């Protein structure tokens, strides 16, 4: 059995924690131009930003 | 056949190619780089 809680303030705000994220300036499609083996073939795309994050 | 006859196709080779686990690789000297072969990205079998 489990339980979890996020401790917020009296007014309701959450100040005990901070979230940081990396800015993204551009994105590219991994692998560049690709050719399917067959017409009916499918390929799952992957997009990565300038930081290498899979977006 | 005969002993002097040319070497015939090995059934082991046929089964080996049917299983499709012989490693295919990108041509090292090709430019631009080739796309990855179909077998090089085949998933692991769910069982055996």
């Amino acid at each position: 059995f489990t339980g979890r809680k996020v401790v917020t303030e009296v007014d309701g705000s959450f100040v005990r924690a901070v979230e940081l994220q990396l800015q993204a300036s551009s994105i590219t499609i991994v692998g560049g131009a690709f050719a399917l083996a067959t017409t009916t073939g499918t390929k799952q795309l992957k997009v990565r930003d300038d930081n290498g994050t899979d977006v | 056949g005969l002993i002097s006859d040319p070497v015939e196709v090995d059934p082991i080779q046929v089964g080996r190619d049917e299983a499709g686990w012989v490693q295919e690789l990108r041509d090292r000297e090709a430019w631009p780089k080739q796309e990855v072969p179909e077998q090089a990205k085949k998933p692991a079998k769910v069982g055996n």
